[PDB]
RNA sequence: CUAAGAAAUUCACGGCGGGCUUGAUGUCCGCGUCUACCUGAUUCACUGCCGUAUAGGCAG
């Protein structure tokens, strides 16, 4: 009858590190095995309130008398020193090897018939598509999210590393590719051919990722900030708290892991947002609503039980979906 | 359980994101049991190949850094969180609070089998390295070391050596090698003796007790503090049977059909960080499984320690 | 076969108004630092000549 499995998980391919921050100039971006760190330091703010009221204090003198009780916080910022315009991003990026294998899974001929759809995908088209759209968010400096906003020029340089040392270097002009097309180029589709190679792989392909962003002189930066729950304590604490390693700032793997998972464009609604990180659900965060409902056969648990079970196959960009949820992997499987 | 014919010194080993979350009653350092299960991995997929067998680790904890902050007016500390995706109605989902942190360890593997002599020493130390820089070792991923001033190559040692000098200069070398660091040993007989102790203190006395304890600060009266002769952190010394061992398919949900199922409950046992010079062989460090399925008693431990 | 497997904290912010720290003061008596050594190991790989020569020889 061939019953899902209770029991379903899949380990986290293509997994990077924490992406630590430094600065220096730039046109010396070659030399910058020994730019500074970015520190994460301290600093008193005082607002005044300007959030919406809920139509009993609009009262104008209980909103004078707020106005009059002076509003202090205590925040953690980041900055490119006065002498340094140019933000570097450097973390490290492991693509590992049998990508459609589970990692936990109960029913035995449901592995095989798993193994047998990941076999039918590959030997059909491959991870050609996927490590292309990976290599497009590499290429792009997806992964310093506001840091590539209002940035002069951002240039990503990533190696290869076989050994000890670079096997194949890659330079790229993130601003020149696009965040929501994903054309074709050369040094790319040498880029997404080491990435497919490792997802085919047995072992790992490893890859270093340093991104030169041209900020500003002094200006500020964005690493990521720390999920802390303030759990009702009576003291008033810090509102935001960055993210450091070793008293350099870093910006989250999983952070950067959300941007290169950004390939997803094969959504039933509208492209107006363009590329989503690959999710169940098709959740996006920063949009507060979940695309690829299961009320549409569009949800990877739907499809996926289609594609395998009842051997309905997907389309081709839905067959995509699915293998880059494989990639991503997660706790599945009903009770 | 055996002794081992050489040591494999896995180099300085970058753990990214580490489950600092070790039982239900101590935090911050991964138990043991994630070393000896990643040891046990490593000769799963590497080790059968070799003809060679990778049983024990010794951990030195050269670096540590916990993902936590300390809220204002309180003394206790909290886990940094990560933001989950979100459901699929678009609301935020129920947080699980879980711990991670960063580790920079180097392992002691033991090796024993015919692949020592059958293999050169380097390729088969090479081939567990790059084996090792694929997997994950307490829930997070292990950096490689890429482009930065050297990386630190792996070396194994066999401990039958020429003579007793070059046994004994091998293990200072390998001492010095991974210095910055303190080896973890476990201490059953140092906390049964606490125990003993505190129950000639006074009577009906559990070793929960024992080892609170051989832990906690103690203020003592004329205002000095009681000193405690190493380290001696609480650590989760294996599990214990909870239920009847069941058949690999009477258990709804479970990992597989092929192996049983039984639900256990922790041990909580002691153990101890320390300088690795204040141990006489580096083989005494080795964590070992220790099943015993009839009682349960799923126990992991360092023996021949002292 | 690792309390296994999975994860975007994040948007915004004026901390400043002002101020006499001054009064007085004994550091101090006493003291054995000795003894004995190869800097030098080829430690000046130097000056000139034949030859276009960095190739290669020769002179005290």
């Amino acid at each position: 009858i061939l019953s899902t499995a209770s029991v379903l998980a899949f380990e986290r391919k293509l997994d990077p590190s924490d992406a630590l921050m430094s600065a220096g100039a730039w046109a010396q971006r070659d030399a910058s095995q020994e730019w500074p760190a970015v520190t994460v330091r301290e600093k008193s703010v005082r607002g005044t309130i300007s959030n919406r009221l809920k139509t009993k204090d609009r009262d104008p003198a209980k909103l004078d008398a707020s106005i009059q009780s002076p509003n202090l916080q205590t925040v953690d910022v980041a900055n490119l020193p006065s002498d340094a315009d140019t933000l570097k991003v450097r973390f490290t990026l492991r693509v590992l090897g049998g990508a459609g294998t589970p990692s936990a899974c109960n029913d035995a001929a449901y592995r095989d018939k798993l193994l047998q759809t990941v076999a039918t995908y590959v030997n059909d088209q491959g991870f050609a598509e996927l490590a292309r759209r990976y290599a497009h968010n590499l290429a792009n400096a997806r992964f310093l999210w506001r840091n590539r906003v209002g940035a002069e020029a951002v240039e990503v340089r990533i190696n290869h590393i076989r050994q000890g040392e670079v096997a194949r270097a890659w330079r790229f002009d993130a601003l020149a590719i696009g965040l929501r097309d994903f054309k074709a180029d050369a040094e790319l589709d040498a880029l997404a051919e080491l990435i497919a190679s490792g997802l085919s792989g047995s072992g790992h392909v490893l890859l270093e990722v340093v991104a030169f962003a041209r900020i500003g002189d002094g200006q500020e930066v964005f690493p990521s900030q720390e999920l802390i729950l303030d759990k009702g304590d009576k003291k008033g604490q810090k509102s935001k708290t960055l993210y450091s390693v070793r008293d350099a700032a870093a910006i989250h793997s999983q952070k950067i892991g959300n941007a290169l998972r950004t390939i997803d464009t094969w959504y039933p609604d509208e492209d107006g947002l363009g590329p989503i990180a690959v999710e169940p659900y098709g959740s996006v965060t920063s949009q507060g609503k979940a695309y690829r409902q299961p009320k549409q056969k569009l949800d990877f648990y739907t499809l996926l039980d289609n594609w395998v079970l009842r051997d309905e196959a997907p389309a081709v960009e839905q067959q995509h979906y699915v293998i880059a949820n494989l990639i991503r992997g997660g706790v599945f499987g009903e009770a | 359980v055996t002794d081992p014919e050489a040591l494999l010194l896995l180099p300085r080993l970058s753990i990214q994101n580490a489950n600092a979350i070790s039982s239900p009653l101590t935090w911050g350092f991964p138990s043991p049991g994630a070393f000896t299960g990643f040891v046990h991995a490593l000769q799963r997929r590497v080790g059968i190949s070799l003809d060679i067998e990778l049983d024990g680790v010794g951990i030195v904890c050269h670096r540590f850094e916990a993902q936590i902050s300390q809220p204002a007016g309180k003394r206790t500390k909290v886990f940094n969180l990560t933001r989950n995706p979100l459901n699929r109605d678009g609301s935020t989902a129920a947080i699980v609070e879980e711990g991670r942190a960063h580790l920079e360890v180097s392992l002691l593997l033991g090796v024993h089998g015919d692949g020592l002599d059958d293999h050169p020493a380097q390729e088969i130390a090479r081939q567990v390295q790059e084996q090792a820089g694929a997997m994950r070792l307490a829930g997070g991923s292990i950096l490689p070391w890429c482009n930065e001033r050297f990386p630190a190559p792996n070396a194994e040692l066999l401990m039958l050596g020429g003579s007793d000098e070059q046994r004994r200069k091998n293990q200072r070398r390998l001492t010095r090698r991974l210095l910055p660091g303190f080896a973890l040993v476990s201490r059953e007989a140092l906390l049964q003796q606490h125990l003993e102790t505190l129950r000639t203190t006074l009577p009906e006395a559990t070793t929960l007790d024992a080892l609170l304890d051989l832990c906690r600060i103690n203020f003592e009266p004329p205002w000095q503090v009681r000193d405690k002769p190493g380290w001696l952190v609480p650590i989760p010394a294996g599990y214990n049977a909870l239920s009847p061992l069941y058949l690999p398919g009477e258990v709804r949900n479970a990992r597989d059909r092929e192996t049983p199922l039984r639900f256990v409950e922790n041990l909580f046992g002691l153990g101890e960080w320390l300088s690795p010079h204040r141990v006489a062989a580096l083989s005494d460090l080795l964590w070992y499984h220790h099943a015993e399925p009839d009682k349960g008693l799923y126990r992991w431990s360092t023996p021949r320690f002292v």
